[PDB]
């Protein structure tokens, strides 16, 4: 269970909070009124977490005692609502059967339990808030039958635990209250207690296949993968527009929209003239990139191989109910014998071909695509670099 | 003391004289609680020592 | 046969330590460490009534697609914060949306365990679900979705360890993974346009990539500590990382088939729910559990900011395509569009 080695953790966390050499010492303070032992103050744990954390931001490490104190890890001695604020307030750690992590789930006559007992210790108020006050309304209303014993063993605990020293009898009723505090929380601050439903719960032939397979498996070194990732980087590294962007046009940020508008302009900029000049891959993914490279095509009187590619893509589109009335028609187009549009293969090519041609499917003209892809990559983007309309272009 | 096994067995032994408190005054309620019925009553009851012998069994391992 | 295994292991370890001489990061610390980085909010949403738990851009730059656990889906625009759209799905925890890429349609569905699809025009001012057309159907939750570029074909993902694509009109299945033993909980289109692929991993610990021209599960890896929550490619189409609820992200090579560098911070403990890269590549983007997010630096491993914004925990995390930004899915009952 996921969350399980979250708790666990933070569990991490608290025990070495409270280490027997470090740790926050639990002190015990005097007062003009009283006197309180066993607390401390949120100035001095947000100290032990810069300390023994290098939690550079004050504010990250608040930030992480803020939800570690709304799991129940220690409470503000006087509030209901779980949150760690950096001052002068007495705090405290929870007990080891009072954790989180013990899979514990109060319900409502347990509710009912503690409000007639909290009603009960004092009678000189009625020594609760609003919410609470409005929950043990409903309690009533809804338990109808099942009262007596309730207020019977309360009053019960209240002796046995009355009958033990007065500070123990606040220690324990302070402990008893904050964790249910955490499992109950007020209207406003998050439960910490949720989950999402997500997480609601010949042999040895084929293994030396496997090892053979990796045999096989061409691989390269990390750095050349390291010079791949640096230049692949470094090739839009002036192109990133959250690092360092040359136009400075930023929609969101600067209230601009010329950027991309003038991406929605046909002409294309430098940058995208430049951008082109990389992979001709990247040209096909711009339409601005086809139209022109199937302009150079034309013009030089070379414009199918790209048509066939375009077409073998504009395929891949459609669903199954034209995938045959395609495959048969773009076959008698390109690649059946005495069509104008002459599409060249090799023995195993054609032979692939004809042998799927009778059935139309979604990787029909794989081999194909990949020879006259290859013919493409290795030969026509190298001249359209080079030509002069795509240097033209790129000058202005 | 805020410790871990002092205050555990603390908490611990607090629940378990709570748990068998409530059953010795259970066992006087049986006939002082008059003010509903038997079968219920005895449903109660029954459910409660059973709950609590668990809980003690439980205390016990 | 055992000791010829483990020899050919070895082997792949000496090849591995030939490859891998010097590591990622120790030629990394070469290329010149970046700067300041001053982004906070510049948007924010306030249209859902309940948590929100899923969120994807159009590729028109500027929209907004997000769906809800309370069986509502909206279609904002952040650049005018005005709605022009909004639907209610029948049922609860819609897990999983997707944009068309024209804009056409939409995907939403999970724990119903079939997947709708709306035409997502102003075709019909009457309603955006009274088009339900089912398409694809499981028999249990279901995790995510991909249409995979052609707007006529979504992948899907459930409970059941096994993904598929499924057609728009038709239901018609088109192939099947069974790969897998688990809830997968992941699926990214590849960026490159050349082999249609797609990975998927799960509760096994493992991720686990499907070729979709066959249906055979050719690359495979496990080194998590806890079921794994998403995933996605490096941009280039070489490699994709990924996060968990280990708190302890990743990335992962294809070519040397191996791990690259530990993504994790012993500070942040929380899970990992979300990743996703910037259009250079050189950032990392992450949501997590503690409620912050965190932007890392994908060479030298440091930290580079973390921008508490989001009462609640994290969702699921986006950019946008063009590359100018990025929301959250948050625990909150709102969005941000964080520049």
């Amino acid at each position: 269970s996921p969350n399980m080695l979250v708790y666990r953790k933070m569990e991490d966390v608290i025990a070495r909070m409270q280490d027997e050499k470090n740790g926050i010492p639990i002190r015990t303070v005097k007062s003009f009124l009283s006197k309180i032992p066993s607390v401390f103050s949120g100035s001095d744990i947000v100290q032990w977490l810069i300390k023994n954390l290098t939690i550079e931001d004050p504010v990250e490490a608040l930030h992480l005692g803020t939800l570690m104190a709304a799991h129940g890890y220690f409470f503000p001695i006087s509030d209901h609502v779980l949150t760690l604020k950096d001052d002068g307030t007495f705090y405290r750690f929870q007990t080891p059967y009072f954790w989180p992590s013990n899979c514990w789930e109060p319900e409502n006559t347990d509710y009912a339990v503690y409000l007639c007992k909290r009603t009960m210790q004092n009678k000189a108020r009625l020594e609760l808030a609003d919410y609470e006050a409005e929950s043990l309304a409903r309690l009533q209303r809804a338990f109808a039958r099942k009262w007596e014993f309730i207020f019977m063993q309360a009053e019960a605990q209240a002796k046995v635990d009355k009958k033990r020293d007065k500070i123990e009898r606040k220690i324990l009723d302070s402990q008893e209250r904050a964790f249910w505090d955490v499992h109950r929380p007020v209207p406003g601050c998050v439960n910490t207690t949720e989950v999402d439903i997500k997480k609601s719960s010949d042999e040895l032939q084929q293994q030396i296949k496997y090892w053979q397979i990796q045999l096989d498996r061409h691989r390269l070194k990390m750095s050349k993968v390291a010079d791949s990732l640096l230049s692949y980087t470094e090739q839009y590294l002036e192109y990133d527009p959250f690092l360092l962007p040359p136009d400075p046009s930023n929609p969101w940020l600067s209230d601009d929209t010329t950027f991309w508008e003038l991406e929605a302009s046909k002409e294309p900029s430098q940058q995208r003239v430049k951008r082109w000049g990389f992979g001709m891959d990247e040209a096909l993914k711009d339409p601005v990139g086809r139209e022109q490279f199937l302009k150079f095509l034309e013009s030089e009187f070379s414009s199918e191989n790209l048509r066939f590619w375009l077409a073998v893509e504009d395929l891949k589109k459609r669903p199954i109910k034209e995938v045959p009335s395609r495959v048969q028609e773009i076959w008698q187009e390109f690649l059946a014998p005495g069509a104008p549009s002459a599409i060249n293969l090799d023995s195993k090519s054609y032979d692939k071909t004809t042998q799927n041609v009778k059935e139309p499917g979604r990787y029909t003209f794989e081999d194909a695509q990949e020879h006259i892809y290859k013919l493409m990559k290795s030969d026509s983007y190298p001249r359209f670099i080079r030509s002069s309309a795509y240097q033209e272009l790129l000058q202005a | 003391a805020w410790s871990e096994h002092s205050l555990d067995p603390e908490d611990i032994r607090d629940e378990l004289k709570k748990l068998y408190a409530q059953l010795e005054i259970y066992k006087r309620k049986k006939m002082i609680t008059n003010n509903p019925h038997l079968q219920k009553k005895r449903c109660s009851k029954k459910g409660l020592g059973r709950s609590i012998m668990r809980r003690i069994t439980e205390i016990p391992e | 046969l055992k000791s010829e295994a483990e020899s050919l292991k070895g082997k792949l370890e000496e090849e591995r330590a030939k490859l891998h001489d010097v590591e990622l990061h120790q030629v990394a610390e070469r290329v010149e460490a970046l700067g300041q980085f001053v982004m906070k909010t510049r948007r924010t949403l306030k249209g859902h009534g309940n948590k929100v738990l899923c969120m994807d851009w159009c590729k028109d730059k500027r929209r907004i697609v997000s769906s809800s656990q309370d069986g509502k889906v909206i279609v904002w625009d952040s650049f005018t914060t005005n709605k022009e759209h909004a639907v209610t799905m029948p049922c609860t925890w819609v897990m999983a949306c997707a944009y068309a890429p024209s804009g056409c349609a939409i995907a939403c569905g999970g724990l119903d365990n079939k997947c709708s699809v709306y035409p997502l025009t102003f075709d019909k001012n009457e309603n955006m679900a009274a088009k339900k057309k089912s398409v694809a159907m499981h028999t249990n939750y279901l995790s995510a979705c991909s249409f995979t570029n052609s707007d006529m074909q979504i992948l899907t993902a459930s409970g059941d360890g096994t993904c598929a694509l499924w057609d728009v009109e038709s239901g018609q299945l088109l192939q099947s993974f069974h790969g897998h033993g688990a809830d997968v909980l992941c699926l990214d289109l590849a960026p490159s346009e050349t082999g249609n692929t797609f990975v998927s991993g799960g509760c096994d610990k493992k991720a686990m990539v499907w070729d979709m021209r066959s249906g055979q599960c050719v690359q495979a890896f496990e080194t998590h500590e806890s079921d794994i929550n998403s995933v996605r490619y490096y941009p280039s189409g070489d490699a994709f990382a990924s996060g968990s609820d280990d708190a302890t992200c990743r990335l992962y090579d294809l070519r040397a088939d191996r791990e690259v560098a530990i993504y994790s911070k012993e500070s942040i403990i929380f899970g990992a729910s979300s990743v996703d890269f910037s259009l250079s590549g050189r950032l990392l983007f992450a949501g997590y559990n503690d409620y912050t997010i965190n932007v890392w630096d994908v060479l030298k491993g440091s930290r580079v900011s973390i921008l508490f914004g989001h009462e609640n925990r994290v969702s699921t995390l986006r950019v946008s395509p063009d590359g100018t930004a990025f929301c959250s899915g948050s625990w909150d009952h709102t969005l941000r569009v964080w520049a």
